[PDB]
C-alpha cells in the first residue's frame, strides 16, 4: 500500500475530517444563517436541525468540490519521483496552495499576521510600526495561522447577515401592537395574530431561494 | 496467451459529483470481480497449484486483494461516519 | 524558475559519455542543462526542468539495467609451441627411487 | 509485597468515587460552576480532582465502608451535599 | 546529531523483476543429472543447488508474510 | 568580519544601544563576548554565536 | 525502545493525556470564555460547541507547544546522563520542572497554600504546625496538590473576564424595556427587538479580534 | 562502515513555523522507512547474503526492528487523534 | 503484609490461581461504585430541575 | 545469600506522596530489568557458558523468569489504568 | 528465586552426587581408554545423566506454560 | 493442611508427591510412566479452572457496562 | 537499540580456519577430530542466539498489543 | 563552619528567634540539635541537617 507511514497519515486525516469541516469550511456560515431564519420567524422546533444541517451540508459541497478534486489529482493520480527530505517537503507543501489561497481570500490579514508572530514568539510585543498595512502580497502564511482567523471571520459575517434578516419581522409586529392599542384590546397578546403574517410575508418573498442563491454567489 | 486491454477508459476533467461515484463504484466492482476469478482458477489448475514458482505468485495476489478490500471498506465507513456526526450534532 | 529539479545518478554498466551519445542521437540533448561529471566514471549530477530531469533519470536507469544482459568477457585461445623442452612431465625410475619432474 | 501498589490504586479510586457524591451537588447550585458555564470533558476531571484534594484520610489505606449497604450511604451523602449547596 | 536520511532508488526494483538465474540453474542441473543418475560429480552439484533453492524460497515466503501482516494490523488499528 | 553570522534563538533576545566602531572585529567580538555573556565559534565558513 | 518499562510508562501516559489537557491547560479557560460570549448575546445553539471547542483547542496549541517540545528533546537527548536508581529518579523529576514552573506561575498562591497544608495534615497529623507561609518560596509542591489549585484559578479568572462583557448588553436590554413601557406596549416581548441591537453592537466592536488578541497576550510578554 | 553521514546542526526554532516542523519531521520518517524496507528486500535476494549463517542472524534483527518501529508509530498516532476526538466530540 | 513471608510470588501455580479471583473481584466492586454514585447524583439533579 | 539488605520501619513515622511512590516504583523496576537483559545476553555470548549442560540449565530458568515478570507488570498496569479511565470518563 | 527454580532444584537435591561421579569416571577412562571394566561403568553413568537432564528440562517447560496461560487470563 | 478453624486429596497434592518420588530415581520406567499421566491431568485441570473463572467475570463486566 | 542516556566474533574465524586446514588433507584423523568439535560448538551457538532474539521480539510485541 | 550546609524540607519549617554568637559552631550545632530535635551528618564536604 505504498509507504505505510503515508498510510497512517491518510487514516489519521480521515479520522479528523469532520472537525476540519466544522471549523474551516463555509458550512460554518450556512449552518448559522439558516437557524437564525427560524429564530426570526419565531418558530421553536420546526424545521428540524436534521433538515437545516442537511441542506447546509449539501450546499457547501458545491463550493468546496473544485478544491478537493484538484488536491486528489495532484497527490494520488500523478506518480512522481522524489528522493530526499527537502524535495518531499516542498512537494507536499505545494499541493496545499489550492486550499491556502481560499483561506487567505476569506481571512483578515492583520489577525493572520498576529498569529504568525505569536507562534514564532520572537521579540514579542512588536509594535504597530512593525506593520504598515501593505496591500499586495506573495506571502505564504502557515495553515495553523490561517484556520482560526478564518473561523473568527466567518462567524462575524454570519452575525452581520442575521442583523438584516430580523428587521422586517420586527416592523411587522410593532404595527400589530399599535393597532391593537388603537382599539381597546390591550389585554390580548400580539403573537397569535402576528405569526401568520410573518409566514405569508416570507413565502411572498420566497426567501429560501434568494438566500440560497445569494449565499452561493458570494463564493463564485 | 490471449490478452486484451481497454485503453480509452477515463475522463480527467472536472465533472459533476454524481458521476464520480458511479465511475468509481463501477471500476472497482469490475476490478475485484476479475481479480477474484483469476485467484480461484489459479487454485483449480493442477499445473499451477503444484509449482513452487507459481505458488509464490498466488500468495502475493491473495494478499493484495485482502488489503485492497480492507481499505476501501475502512475509508467508506469513515466517510459516512463524518456525515452522521455533523448532522446529529 | 522555482520549480527547478536536481538529482544524482549512479550507473554501473554505462559511461557518462556513452549516455551522452544516446541523448544526441535522440535529439534530446540540451546545452543549457548539460550533465556534469567524469566522462570516464559512472556518477553524475543533473538539474533542470521537471520533464527533462525525469526523462533523464528513467532512461539512464533502464539503460543500466538492460546492459545486465550484455557480456564482455569473450575468452581467447593461445597456442604456444615450446622450443627448448618437452611439454609433458617425466618420471625417472632410479634403481633405488622413483622421482618426478612436473 | 508485590500487588500492594495495584490495591493502593484501587483504594484511591474507591475513595474518589464516594467523594463525588458529596462534591457534585455544590457544583450544581453555585452560579459560576453550573453546567451553563462549565461543561464537557473538563467537568468531571475537575470535580474529581477537588474531591481528592479534600478527602480527609490517607489515600493509600483501605476504605472503611466495604462492609456496608451502598444505597443508603450514597443517598445520605447526596442529601448532605444538597444542604451544603443551599448554605453556600 | 541524527543519522542520515539515505536516498531512494525509486525506479529500480519494480522493473528489475525478471527470470531468476536460480530457478533456471536448478532446472538445468536436474536435466543434467537425469541423464546419468549415478555420476557422483553430478550428484554432488545437484545436492548443493537444490539446497540453496530450498532456503531461498522459504526466506522469501516468510518475508512477504511479515510485511503484509504489518499493513493488516495498521488498518485494523484504525477501524 | 567577512563571514556570515548565525545567532542562536536564545541570544537573539538580548538588546544593545550606542555608537560602535568595527575597527578590529575579532577583538571587539572577544570584548563583548565576556561583557554580554556570549560564547562563539568559527569553523572556517561562518561564525556561530550562542548564549 | 531500549527498555520495556520505559515503553509501558509511555503507553500509560498516552492513554491518560486527554484528561491532563482538559484539566491542566489554558483550554479550560478559552472554552469557558466563548460559552460566556454566546450566553451574553442570548443565543442557544449557534455557534455549535464543536466550532467553539475547535478554535479553543487551536489557540491553546500556540501557548502550550514550547514546553511540550522542551520536554520532548529533554527526554530524547542521547548524551549519557544517569547510572543508578537515585540518578534516574532525579533525572525524571528534573525533567518535569518545565511544567511545574507553568502551573506555579498562574496558580493562586492562597489556593496552593491551602492544598499543601491540607496534605501535610493528612500524612503527618493535624498537630503538625500550620505553616502560614505568608512570605513564601513554596518548596516545589506536589503536582497532585498543585493541579486542582490551577483548575480553580483558571475558572475564577475566566468568570471574571466573562462578567465584564455583559455590561453593554445589559444596558441595551434595560433601555429597550424602558422605552417600551414609556409607550405602554406592555404586551411586547423585548427580546425580539433587543436581539438584533446586540448583534450589531458586537459586530461594530469587532469583539472576536480584541478578545482573541488579549487572551493570548496574557500568556506571553 | 561503508558509507555514513550524520546531520550535526538543527535549525533554530525562531525562524520556522509550527507546520514546517511537522512537514520536516514527517518527511524524514517516511524516507528512513522506505529505505529500510528496500534494504531488507535486497538482502533477501543476494544469494550470498541469503545462504550464509552469519548474514541471516543480521537480517532477523533488522526485520524485528522494522516491525517494532512501525507498530509503535501506528499506536501513538491513534492515541493522539483519540485525544482530539475526546475533547471535541464530547 | 509488609516485609513478612516473601515477595514476588508471580510463579507458583497454586497461589497464582488464588490471586486471579481477588484481582478480578476488586476491580468489579470498584467499577460498580462508580456507577451508583453517578446514578444517585443524576436522580437528585433530575428532581431539582423538574 | 550474597549482599542481602532490607529496609525496616518503612512506613512507621513517614509516608510518601503518591507522586513519589509511583516514581520510586518505576525506577526500581526499570533498572532491574535492564540489568537482567544484559546478564542474559552475556550468558549467551560466552563460549564456555553456551556449551555446558550445567550452564544451559541455569539459563533456561533466567529466560523463563524474565518473560513471566515483564508479562505480569504489563497486564497489571493496563488493568489499573482502565479503572482510572472508567472513573474520569464522562 | 521462584517456584520454577524450586522445581529445578527438586531434581538436583534428588541426584546427590551424579554430577561429580560422571566427571570422575571420565577422568579414569581418559587415563586408560581400553579397559572394559572402566568402559562398562562409564556407559551407565553417562546414560543416567542424559536421562536426568532431559526429564528436568521438559518439566520446567511444562510449568512455564501453565503460568504463562494463567497470567493471560488475568486480563 | 493440618488446620481447621471452626465458625480426600486433590491433584495438587498427588502431583507434588509423584514428582517427589520420581526425582529420587529419574530412570525407572514404572515411575516415569506413573508421572506422565499425573502431569497431564494437572495441566488440564489448571487450564479449565482459569478459563471458566474468566468467563464468569466477563459476564459480570458486561452487565455493569450495559447499565452504565 | 540503545536506551538513551543509560551509562552502559572469534568462533566464526575459528571455524573458517579449521575448515581450511581440513580441506587440504581430508584423511588426517587429527584434523577431523578438531573440526568435529569446532563445528558442533558453532552449531549450538547459532541456535541459542536465534531463539533468544525471537523471545525478546515476542515480548515487545505482546506489550504493544496489550495497549493497542 | 567553613562548609556548605544543606537543610531538609521538613526541618526547614521550624522557626527560631533570638541573638546568637556562633563562636564555636561545632559545639553550638550539637547543643541546638538536641533542643530542636534535629539530626545531622558530616561527610567532609557538606553538613546535612534533617528532622
Ligand atoms: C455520500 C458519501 C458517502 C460515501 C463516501 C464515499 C467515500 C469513499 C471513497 C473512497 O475513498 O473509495 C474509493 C473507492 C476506490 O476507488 P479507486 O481507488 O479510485 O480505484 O471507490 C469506490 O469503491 C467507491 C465506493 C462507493 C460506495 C458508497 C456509495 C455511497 C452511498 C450509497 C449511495 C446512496
Ligand atoms: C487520579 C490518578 C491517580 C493515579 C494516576 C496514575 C495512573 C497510573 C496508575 C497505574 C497503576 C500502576 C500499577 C502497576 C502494577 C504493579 O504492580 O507494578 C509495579 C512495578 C514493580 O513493583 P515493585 O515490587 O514495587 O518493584 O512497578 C511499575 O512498573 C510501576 C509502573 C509505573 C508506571 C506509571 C506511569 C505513570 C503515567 C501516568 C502519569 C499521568 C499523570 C496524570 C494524572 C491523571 C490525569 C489527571
Ligand atoms: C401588517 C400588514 C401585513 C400585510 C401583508 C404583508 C405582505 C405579505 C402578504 C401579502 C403579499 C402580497 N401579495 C403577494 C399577496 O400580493
Amino acid at each position: 500500500m505504498g509507504n505505510d507511514i503515508s498510510l497512517i497519515a491518510l487514516l489519521a486525516f480521515s479520522t479528523l475530517l469532520p472537525f476540519i469541516i466544522a471549523s474551516g469550511t463555509c458550512f460554518v456560515k450556512f449552518s448559522i444563517v439558516f437557524v437564525m431564519v427560524r429564530n426570526a420567524l419565531g418558530l421553536q422546533q420546526i424545521p428540524s436541525n436534521m433538515t437545516l444541517n442537511g441542506v447546509a451540508l449539501l450546499l457547501s459541497m458545491f463550493v468546496m468540490w473544485p478544491i478537493m478534486h484538484d488536491a486528489y489529482v495532484y497527490f494520488e493520480d500523478e506518480d512522481v519521483t522524489f528522493n530526499d527530505i527537502s524535495s518531499l517537503s516542498k512537494h507536499v507543501d505545494e499541493g496545499l496552495d489550492g486550499y491556502r489561497d481560499y483561506l487567505i481570500k476569506y481571512s483578515d490579514r492583520e489577525l493572520v499576521q498576529f498569529f504568525e508572530n505569536a507562534q514564532l514568539k520572537r521579540q514579542y510585543g512588536e509594535e504597530t510600526e512593525t506593520v504598515k498595512r501593505d496591500k499586495d502580497e506573495i506571502e505564504k502564511p502557515s495553515i495553523f495561522a490561517l484556520l482560526p482567523a478564518y473561523a473568527l471571520s466567518e462567524i462575524k459575517s454570519a452575525f452581520k447577515i442575521g442583523f438584516y434578516l430580523y428587521l422586517p419581522f420586527v416592523v411587522v409586529d410593532l404595527v400589530v401592537s399599535s393597532v391593537l392599542l388603537a382599539l381597546g384590546m390591550m389585554m390580548m397578546s400580539p403573537v397569535t395574530i402576528s405569526t401568520p403574517i410573518k409566514l405569508v410575508l416570507f413565502v411572498a418573498l420566497d426567501g429560501w431561494t434568494l438566500l440560497s442563491k445569494g449565499l452561493i454567489l458570494q463564493y463564485m | 496467451i490471449g490478452q486484451a486491454v481497454n485503453i480509452r477508459s477515463m475522463e480527467t476533467d472536472i465533472v459533476s459529483l454524481d458521476d464520480r461515484l458511479l465511475q468509481a463504484f463501477s471500476g472497482s466492482a469490475i476490478a475485484t470481480a476479475v481479480d477474484k476469478q483469476t485467484i480461484t482458477n489459479r487454485i483449480e489448475d493442477p499445473n499451477l497449484v503444484t509449482d513452487p514458482k507459481e505458488l509464490a505468485i498466488s500468495q502475493e495476489m491473495i494478499s493484495d486483494y485482502n488489503l485492497y478490500v480492507s481499505m476501501v471498506s475502512t475509508l467508506t465507513r469513515k466517510g459516512v461516519g463524518a456525515v452522521e456526526t455533523l448532522l446529529r450534532s | 524558475a522555482s520549480e527547478m529539479r536536481n538529482a544524482v545518478v549512479s550507473l554501473r554498466n554505462v559511461s557518462l559519455n556513452e549516455f551522452n551519445n544516446f541523448l544526441k542521437r535522440s535529439g534530446l540533448y540540451n546545452k543549457n542543462y548539460p550533465l556534469r561529471g567524469d566522462n570516464r566514471k559512472g556518477t553524475f549530477y543533473v538539474s533542470g526542468p521537471p520533464v527533462y530531469v525525469d526523462m533523464v533519470v528513467n532512461a539512464a536507469t533502464m539503460m543500466d539495467k538492460q546492459n545486465d544482459g550484455i557480456e564482455l568477457g569473450r575468452q581467447k585461445i593461445g597456442v604456444m609451441r615450446l622450443n627448448n623442452t618437452f611439454v609433458g612431465d617425466r618420471t625417472y625410475n632410479l634403481r633405488d627411487q622413483k622421482m618426478v619432474i612436473p | 509485597m508485590f500487588y500492594a501498589l495495584y490495591f493502593e490504586i484501587h483504594h484511591l479510586v474507591a475513595s474518589a468515587a464516594l467523594g463525588f457524591a458529596r462534591v457534585a451537588p455544590i457544583f450544581f447550585f453555585l452560579p459560576f460552576l453550573n453546567s451553563g458555564v462549565l461543561s464537557g470533558a473538563p467537568r468531571n476531571a475537575i470535580i474529581i480532582l477537588v474531591a481528592l484534594g479534600v478527602w480527609p484520610h490517607a489515600l493509600n489505606e483501605a476504605p472503611p465502608f466495604l462492609s456496608v449497604a451502598m444505597i443508603p450511604l450514597v443517598l445520605q451523602e447526596a442529601a448532605v451535599g444538597v444542604m451544603l449547596g443551599c448554605l453556600l | 546529531a541524527t543519522p542520515w536520511s539515505g536516498y531512494l532508488d525509486d525506479v529500480s526494483a519494480k522493473f528489475d523483476t525478471g527470470v531468476d538465474n536460480l530457478q533456471t540453474q536448478v532446472t538445468e542441473a536436474l536435466d543434467k543429472l537425469a541423464a546419468k543418475p549415478s555420476d557422483p560429480a553430478l550428484l554432488a552439484a545437484y545436492q548443493s543447488k537444490l539446497s540453496e533453492y530450498n532456503l531461498y524460497r522459504n526466506a522469501q515466503s516468510n518475508t512477504v508474510k511479515v510485511f503484509k501482516d504489518i499493513d493488516a494490523a495498521i488498518i485494523q488499528n484504525f477501524r | 568580519l567577512k563571514e556570515p553570522v548565525i545567532v542562536s534563538k536564545m541570544a537573539a533576545r538580548k538588546k544593545i544601544t550606542g555608537n560602535f566602531e568595527f575597527h578590529d572585529p575579532n577583538a571587539l567580538l572577544e570584548k563583548l563576548s565576556l561583557q554580554l555573556g556570549l560564547i562563539w565559534y568559527f569553523d572556517g565558513q561562518a561564525i556561530y554565536i550562542y548564549d
